[PDB]
RNA sequence: AGCGUGUGCCUACCCUACGCCGGCAGGCGCGGGUAACCCGUUGAACCCCAUUCGUGAUGGGGAUCGGGGAUUGCAAUUAUUCCCCAUGAACGAGGAAUUCCCAGUAAGUGCGGGUCAUAAGCUUGCGUUGAUUAAGUCCCUGCCCUUUGUACACACCGCCCGU
């Protein structure tokens, strides 16, 4: 129950600061494009065991986590499971993540602000894009 | 203000557990938690490695509560 | 020609396919038992059909 | 720089059948074709088709209008001028590319935006 | 657990057991019920017993958005509804003011009916768990009586005086 002497604080993974105190399964949830379902498949696919800190990790584990991570398809990790299954542009399907997910996110709305389509026209002027009224809710951040 | 609590034990909290709970003639895993600046779940298993090598008994245990106290 | 587009629109589902069968209106209408009246028109008959006030 | 939708080009989705097109479209067009396209489709279809065969080499087609606002834009469509209905008036659009998958209604706005004057007295 | 519904003059639209396919929404077969007969011994939810978390806007909360899949429809875009990954806002118990309630009651928790091609954050009912406080008063609010005054009777939102 005592500290390893070899323990990481702070981890740096794809360029989020992870906290080392935290389990190895809401540890990695910090990264942007994982959440609790993807990082539970991603732990039980790379066979660590999940009572133990994120900082209890060795190296080797480490990357073994992120490359599962990077190549869900290679790792058996199935279609639907993925956020970005059936690309607009390319056809292919992954999983994105921090940066690439927030260009994406971008790029998204770009091709429809482009194109002049009325969801595109509704992000851009700021207002609600799936529907919902706006004549008593969604005041919070207008003049 | 912020109650920063342990993880994983150190050399001076291990000896503290080791030597001044068994004394409590109350042990809580809030109690140890608490007293010790520990989080629950190291209580939790400190209290069960405790109750396992024999040094605590056991009152009651339930999943909302349990209860350790002194050796007689 | 016009044969055609008269009356063309489906009217197998929703309110427009369904009216009460004494004042021909098709709000309010009361389907269950297969009464098909308006609520109005129940209130009025309901009587003569054998629904009774008990509470 | 070239289009692709979904990994294929222009070329390709012009020599594609509907079949083909099913796969590559998302649930709800997918669903739309398997149930079939009606005469009013078709007429449109064929209009546009006699349109752009008519057109000069260097210029646009002539501008079809119609009150089909829940037309999937199919990529035989990448070229034309469609005047789409929206209650009042119609709006001229020019198909692009990008725009394979979407509806016409999509393009032709039912409504303007709102600018807020000064609230009146029966407002607290 | 309980109250109930279920294949319809026009009128198209019922409740579903069992086997297989799919990870899920669902899809295929093949049967029962016009009903104390079938769904159904209606294996409901809170609740109970264990596991993990540990005062951190946190594994509290789930708004807003991106990408996919499927069902109802003649038609889903201004997202019908449903499912899966991802995103993860205010909110740490609420000012002046104000509502309802006296026992199987208040509150918690689910389930039926109405609307219903698609369908409940509403309503109308049903159970399950189950209390604190009180057996008084006219202080507030309101409404009744009796006495009393009136120049009011379109009845104080009245009548009426002087610049
Ligand atoms: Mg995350
Ligand atoms: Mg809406
Ligand atoms: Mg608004
Ligand atoms: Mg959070
Ligand atoms: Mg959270
Ligand atoms: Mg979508
Ligand atoms: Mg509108
Ligand atoms: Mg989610
Ligand atoms: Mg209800
Ligand atoms: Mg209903
Ligand atoms: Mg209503
Ligand atoms: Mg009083
Ligand atoms: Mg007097
Ligand atoms: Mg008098
Ligand atoms: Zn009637």
């Amino acid at each position: 129950l005592v500290i390893p002497e070899k323990f990481q604080h702070i981890l740096r993974v794809l360029n989020t600061n992870i906290d080392g105190r935290r389990k190895i399964a809401f540890a990695i949830t910090a990264i942007k494009g994982v959440g609790r379902r993807y990082a539970h498949v991603v732990l039980r696919k790379a066979d660590i065991d999940l009572t133990k800190r994120a900082g209890e990790l060795t190296e080797d584990e480490v990357e073994r986590v992120i490359t599962i991570m990077q190549n869900p398809r290679q790792y058996k990790i199935p279609d639907w499971f993925l956020n970005r299954q059936k690309d607009v542009k390319d056809g292919k399907y992954s999983q994105v993540l921090a940066n690439g997910l927030d260009n994406k996110l971008r790029e998204d709305l770009e091709r429809l602000k482009k194109i002049r389509a009325h969801r595109g026209l509704r992000h851009f002027w700021g207002l609600r894009v799936r529907g919902q009224h706006t004549k008593t809710t969604g005041r919070r951040g207008r003049t | 203000d912020k109650l920063n609590n342990l993880v994983l034990f150190d050399k001076a909290t291990y000896d503290k557990l080791c030597k001044e709970v068994p004394n409590y003639k109350l042990i809580t895993p809030a109690v140890v938690s608490e007293r010790l600046k520990i989080r629950g779940s190291l209580a939790r298993a400190a209290l069960q490695e405790l109750l396992s090598k024999g040094l605590i008994k056991l009152v009651s245990k339930h999943r909302a509560q349990v209860i350790y106290t002194r050796n007689t | 020609g016009h044969q055609q587009l008269y009356w063309s629109h489906p009217r197998k589902f929703g309110q427009g396919s369904r009216s009460c069968r004494v004042c021909s209106n098709r709000h309010g209408l009361i389907r269950k038992y297969g009464l098909n009246m308006c609520r109005q028109c129940f209130r009025q008959y309901a009587k003569d059909i054998g629904f009774i006030k008990l509470d | 720089r070239k289009f692709t939708y979904r990994g294929v080009d222009l070329d390709q989705l012009l020599d594609m059948s509907y079949e083909q097109l099913m796969q590559l479209y998302s649930a709800r067009q997918r669903r739309r074709l398997n149930r079939g396209l009606r005469r009013k489709q078709h007429s449109l279809l064929k209009r546009l088709r006699k349109a752009k065969k008519e057109a000069p080499p260097m210029e646009k087609p002539e501008v079809v209008k119609t009150h089909l606002r829940d037309m999937i834009i199919l990529p035989e469509m990448v070229g034309s001028m469609v005047g789409v209905y929206n209650g009042k008036t119609f709006n001229q659009v020019e198909i692009k590319p990008e725009m394979i998958g979407h509806y016409l209604g999509e393009f032709s706005i039912t409504y303007k935006p709102v600018k807020h004057g000064r609230p009146g007295i029966g407002a607290t």
